[PDB]
């Protein structure tokens, strides 16, 4: 019944820059506002409570301020470890509510992907299915296009991709694209290729194997 | 202070969930314990609380289906929810303010999936390193963890001793309705003949643990 709006929904900052996260309550919540840091694959951790109290063990670069309906989390000079989702919440009145979160992502120099390709294991083939995996390792920025070609036929609708959360120690991403075929279809073709388009590449790069080897 | 939760699992719609939160380092007769959940790709949602004195307060949008209870002598708090819908799928946390004004202590989370599908343990296939997964003095290898339900799985390498260079990708739901993910690691290409690489897969919903040795590819 009290609504917390966080802005922006995502941002990208360079290391050492000042970060400002905003949270706006739909009604006066006085100072009953907390900020939480959630790193991937972890529980939220308390950073600030009572709008401005820094919680135990939190680095001094995190500061909370604000009151009534407008609240701010600042990171005085952001570090690569500070990559996370940041949540604000109010505990002024029932029901307690939270904002939708702000994703903090880091900026770095453009980094092209290393591209690797993996044919299906022989154990999987015996089961009747074939997964071919294309890996894009340690690149930046996040945007990349992967296209599969089978005996030069451009594929569509038979692949899925996943992208890691940004790495906290080099600020890069990795991406896996998986092409799935029946074993019968896999065995009807020779060349399996993935072609990668990325800001860090002159021209699209292709990685391929031939089953006939 | 510690809050430890029971494990992830699957429940059918219209059925009911039950989660246990076991607390240590404080007493339930002195601190209230809350439950908060995070639905997929959404923010946190406060569910309710059982105070030290034993009274409860609930999120009014859900209170008809929610119950929070505790056993002081056993240091356990219980969340129960019935008439479940698909959109009750979420990471469920217990938490406490302790002595503070916000959620200062959190459990590790319990992933509850609401679905009519059955639990299925994963198939684990090697992503064998080859001339095709080598870039100079760096080779990549991995394991494909395929056809499991529900989330989550944990993937480690060499029982967890190997963490540098490891990327475990978020799972994707396949058109079959099962999940699939990969986990990869980059190693020195000269290490492929001298170092053992084993991926360890744990799927607690099916109480499955699998280890796959990943060897370089043959001819
Ligand atoms: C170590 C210790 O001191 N233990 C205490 C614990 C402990 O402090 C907590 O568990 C936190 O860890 O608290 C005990 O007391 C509880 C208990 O008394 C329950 C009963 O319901 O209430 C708990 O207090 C909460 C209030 O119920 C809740 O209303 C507030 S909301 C924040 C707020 N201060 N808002 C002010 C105005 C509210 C809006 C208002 N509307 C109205 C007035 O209707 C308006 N003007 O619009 O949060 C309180 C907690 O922060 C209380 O803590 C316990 O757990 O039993 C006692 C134990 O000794």
């Amino acid at each position: 019944d009290i609504q917390m709006t966080q802005s922006p929904k995502s941002m990208s900052m360079s290391v050492g820059e000042r970060v400002t996260l905003s949270c706006k309550a739909s009604e006066n919540v006085h100072t009953y506002v907390s900020w939480y840091q959630q790193k991937p694959e972890q529980s939220p951790k308390l950073l600030i409570y009572g709008a401005s109290n820094r919680y135990t063990g939190v680095p001094d670069r995190f500061t909370g301020s604000g009151s009534a309906t407008d609240f701010t989390l600042t990171i005085s000079s952001v570090q690569a470890e500070d990559l996370a989702d940041y949540h604000c919440g109010q505990t002024y009145t029932y029901p307690f509510t939270f904002g939708s979160g702000t994703k903090l992502e880091l900026k770095r120099t453009v980094a092209a992907p290393s591209v690797f390709i993996f044919p299906p294991s022989d154990e999987q083939l015996k089961s009747g299915t074939a997964s071919v995996v294309c890996l894009l390792n340690n690149f930046y920025p996040r945007e990349a296009k992967v296209q599969w070609k089978v005996d030069n036929a451009l594929q569509s609708g038979n692949s899925q991709e996943s992208v890691t959360e940004q790495d906290s120690k080099d600020s890069t991403y990795s991406l896996s694209s998986t092409l799935t075929l029946s074993k019968a279809d896999y065995e009807k073709h020779k060349v399996y290729a993935c072609e990668v388009t990325h800001q860090g590449l002159s021209s699209p790069v292709t990685k391929s194997f031939n089953r006939g080897e | 202070v510690q809050l430890k939760q029971s494990g992830p699992g699957l429940v059918a719609p219209s059925q009911s969930l039950s989660i246990t939160c076991t607390v240590s380092g404080f007493s339930l007769t002195s601190f209230g314990v809350h439950w908060v959940r995070q639905p997929p790709g959404k923010g946190l949602e406060w569910l309710g609380v059982i105070w030290a004195v034993g009274s409860t307060n609930y999120n009014s949008a859900l209170m008809s289906r929610l119950s929070i209870s505790k056993d002081n002598s056993k240091s356990q708090v219980f969340l129960k929810m019935n008439s479940l819908q698909i959109d009750d799928t979420a990471m469920y946390y217990c938490a406490t303010y302790g002595n503070y004004g916000g959620f200062a202590y959190w459990g590790q989370g319990t992933l509850v999936t609401v679905s009519s599908a059955s639990t299925k343990g994963p198939s684990v296939f090697p992503l064998a390193p080859s001339s095709k997964s080598t870039s100079g003095g760096t080779a990549a290898l991995g394991c494909l963890v395929k056809d499991y339900f529900p989330e989550p799985v944990t993937v480690s390498w060499n029982s967890g001793a190997l963490t540098s260079g490891v990327h475990t990708f978020p799972a994707v739901l396949q058109s079959s309705g099962l999940y699939s993910l990969s986990s990869v690691v980059t190693v020195p290409s000269s290490s492929l003949g001298t170092q053992t690489y084993i991926c360890n897969v744990n799927h607690k919903p099916s109480n499955t643990k699998v280890d796959k040795k990943v060897e370089p590819k043959s001819c």
